[PDB]
């Protein structure tokens, strides 16, 4: 008799991997012992389908880190946690002074200390974060590109002034609260082929759902 | 200080713990929520909306996909031959599969309530006749003829009175379940069955053409639920 | 003792936690706060103060710096003559760099609010004249000439009559993000303009210099506001 | 923060400590208890219940298994003669084991209350004839013969009049500790006893058998009770 499961908020909870930091020694994989990750909520694969159901939504999000060597091990390392909000600089280096821009909230924590965890607000200056713009910002390639829908990138790198002794790997994860939407439309039925935009394959045009023979035999 | 003992599940991650965290931004005020047209607060109110039930999902050919959309009558079809067929599987592969309903059933994993097709007709204005729509609940097989048809649920419908029809599942429920290959699936079972024969034949004056065809437009009612948030999907952010 | 179990959090520093922490000198009872003049409580205060706003930004000329607060306007100068230009762009380069407003919307991401700016003329007291003051709104380029900005939000302003006008800036927002380089940066875009044309030309009698300065001050209204605090600046703590 | 200091005990999993964890489903509403016939709430329910007490507890024979359920009188036997004999010891082996009440207090180390035996008659409905059945409380030896056992709290019992009789045993209580062996065992040493002889022979027309069976029935009063759980079984999962 209860429908509680079906609400938003119960569909939306649940924290999910959107991101994965690779810190190695030796190398092509971010060399200078950093990284910087904008946040993109379409990190958890399943995630872009369930919210392009919707044009608008708002929502705050909650972000637990877990750091590991690549075997999943513990070591006596510290990590700095950046933020760096929209419209903020992020650091071109291992040493630019973004890092102590109080500004930019950081976090510390060991990797022994159990998993950091912040609660991020909804920052967009609009009214919701849209899905969907049909327009261009005052044939482009500006076309659907609603920015004021950055939440912000996320800085990490290991403490100290030289290269840390371990090999890391930071994974991200993502709960969305309070969440409302607006405008429901068509659930994506094609195959997703970019991050911007909703283009699709036109050779490859797929029916919805599974097909048969005849439509009088089951 | 004040005495305490920690308890296990201390400095655990529970990926479905609820809890709070700091704010990254304590000052941050951000910007208002103002009024926006046709909010959604709980899923259940879009498994209500008629969505196009793709019963002919015969057609692949890529310029024929519209083609699923709709199912046709015609002249050429005698009284009681047998028109379509297909079952109130929502969740499962094939028809339900284009309703809105169907996509959102797999999201889930449990589900029951009392469904809902309508058929609209949409040949010319001067043509009539009359279709014979019959549920077979589950269990009951496929009626062999119209006759055997006509004596379970069924509804006589003259498309020369009223273009549109609608009948009600009155329940269906996937809640029995099943442990197959070595994968488990609560699957259906409930398949119940819609047939849909020609009562009489399509009747039709000179000038109009002598075929037509038909849409099927399905939805959950009101006491429709779910359960189990299951994601799932073969659609996904590509690198 | 009491159970308890850790969530994720346990053990980090946030440097924008705003928690207590323990006195290093529980006893001691710091010298009392008394009273002191213009006590600031929010910076907004300081936004709605006229700061002289350096339009005339062109010399760099050590020397002639002081030249920047003062524009002028001349016998020289014909009828329909431009005078100066700039833009409602109080947190970008340029002439808003001057004003305190400027300056404080650099500690800052976003803002939005009506401006003011305000025109005295510094010349002779013999001297007349008209100058019409255009206000174009983003988007809109430049007027052409003094006419078609005459046909736009305009003022007439005779310093033979008043030696001060003031000018309001209906509305100016910085909430248009962009991610130019790979640095992302909150611009404007919202760039109103304000033209100033000779109206007529500068009249004067024997005895009276034939040319005159101006000084813009500007500030904002009360319904200004700021978010997110940013520092950033060119001048810091030298080594 | 808020001081505390945490006490010893900390971070330890005890077995039996009834706190509360996180829920792994927050959002999850298992389907609803409906009504459901007979639903247990204590064990002691189950104690008060009559079982079959295999008095006769001697064939091992397969085939001869449903033999242990009733035991016999017949002409044969003399007047005086001793027809059978047990003990009033629920928790331990023999007889009692069959018994739900003897297979409940296994999974119990103390217990203490009031018993009950009842024994039926399934002979032929024209035989007649005195069973005396006396109780010997704890220590008492098995009564020599009929008579002395004549003496003791006896019951007369004519199957002629009633086909059925019960008795209650006062008191027996497993309360006294025994570290026999080297494996420490809570036994009883209360085995009170029950006796049961021939008053008369057994008493028969031509035409009706000279056997007959017993069944005897146990139970325990509503003062019954048992504590400390422990888990024992011979019978367990295999691999």
């Amino acid at each position: 008799h209860s429908t509680a499961e079906t609400t938003l908020d119960s569909f939306f909870s649940r924290a999910g991997l959107v991101g994965e930091i690779d810190l190695p020694l030796k190398g092509t994989t971010n060399p200078n012992g950093y990284a910087n990750w904008d946040i993109d909520i379409t990190g958890y694969a399943q995630m872009r389908r369930k919210v392009e159901l919707f044009t608008y939504m708002r929502f705050d999000a909650e972000f637990t880190f877990v750091a590991c060597t690549p075997t999943g091990e513990v070591v006596p390392q510290l990590l700095q946690y950046m933020f760096v909000p929209p419209g903020a600089p992020k650091p071109d280096s291992r040493e630019s002074l973004a890092w102590q821009t109080a500004t930019n909230p950081s976090v510390f924590v060991k990797l022994s200390d159990p998993p950091a965890q912040v609660s991020v607000p909804f920052m967009s200056p609009a009214s919701a974060y849209q899905w969907f713009y049909d327009g261009y910002p005052t044939k482009d390639l500006e076309y659907g590109a609603m920015p004021n829908n950055m939440m912000g990138t996320f800085s990490v790198r290991t403490v100290g002034t030289s290269k840390s002794k371990y090999p890391l790997v930071v994974r991200i994860y993502m709960r969305m609260k309070h969440v409302r939407a607006w405008i429901p439309r068509p659930m994506r039925n094609q195959n997703y082929l970019f991050k911007a935009n909703p283009n699709y394959a036109g050779n490859s045009i797929k029916p919805t759902g599974a097909s048969r023979t005849a439509i009088t035999t089951l | 200080g004040f005495p305490t003992e920690l308890k296990p599940g201390t400095n655990q991650f529970l990926t479905t713990d609820d809890g709070v965290s700091a704010p990254i931004l304590p000052n941050f005020h951000p910007t208002p929520c103002i009024h926006i047209p046709g909010e959604v607060r709980n899923l259940l109110e879009l498994c209500q909306v008629e969505t196009i039930l793709e019963v002919n999902n015969v057609p692949t050919n890529a310029t024929s996909l519209m083609e699923r959309l709709r199912f046709p009558v015609s002249a050429q079809a005698g009284k009681g031959e047998l028109c379509a067929v297909f079952r109130a599987d929502p969740g499962r592969n094939g028809p339900w599969q284009s309703t809105l309903l169907g996509q959102l059933c797999g999201y889930y994993t449990q589900w029951s309530g009392s469904l809902e097709v309508t058929f609209m007709f949409t040949g010319s204005f001067m043509a009539t006749g009359k279709m014979l729509i019959a549920y077979t609940p589950p269990g009951g097989p496929l009626p062999k003829d119209r006759a055997t048809a006509m004596l379970g649920t069924h509804v006589i419908w003259d498309f020369g009175l009223q273009s549109s029809v609608t009948l009600v599942i009155p329940w269906i429920s996937n809640t029995h379940y099943r442990a197959h290959a070595r994968d488990g699936v609560f699957d259906y079972y409930t398949t119940g069955l819609v047939s849909i024969w020609y009562q009489t034949n399509y009747v039709v004056p000179i000038g109009a053409p002598n075929t037509a065809y038909i849409i099927a437009l399905a939805a959950a009612q009101k006491n429709f639920t779910m359960k189990l948030c299951k994601d799932a999907s073969d659609i996904l952010q590509t690198g």
